[PDB]
């Protein structure tokens, strides 16, 4: 697999919330890469983490 | 230890990209 274990101080405070699995599916999608940049091929998922978060500053 | 080490990273790359896309 190579995964995050998602019990990491307030790196699991954004793998939490309405969002939660946004984070799961873009770090996971970056971890699984390591190209050059955050997510250079993933960037979608973290669209959809912005798309998410953007409703929701301190809700959960 | 502190809370978040790569934290600001995850943030400001994810606002950035927020600008970017």
């Amino acid at each position: 697999n190579g995964n995050i274990n998602w019990n990491s101080p307030c790196l699991g405070g954004m793998a939490s919330g309405p969002c939660g699995e946004q984070f799961k599916s873009a770090f996971s999608c970056f971890h699984y890469s390591t190209e050059e940049i955050k997510g250079s091929d993933c960037v979608d998922q973290f669209r959809a983490m912005q798309e998410c978060m953007q409703k929701y500053p301190d809700l959960y | 230890e502190h809370c978040g080490h790569l934290i600001e990273a995850h943030k400001e790359s994810m606002r950035a990209l927020g600008f970017k896309i």
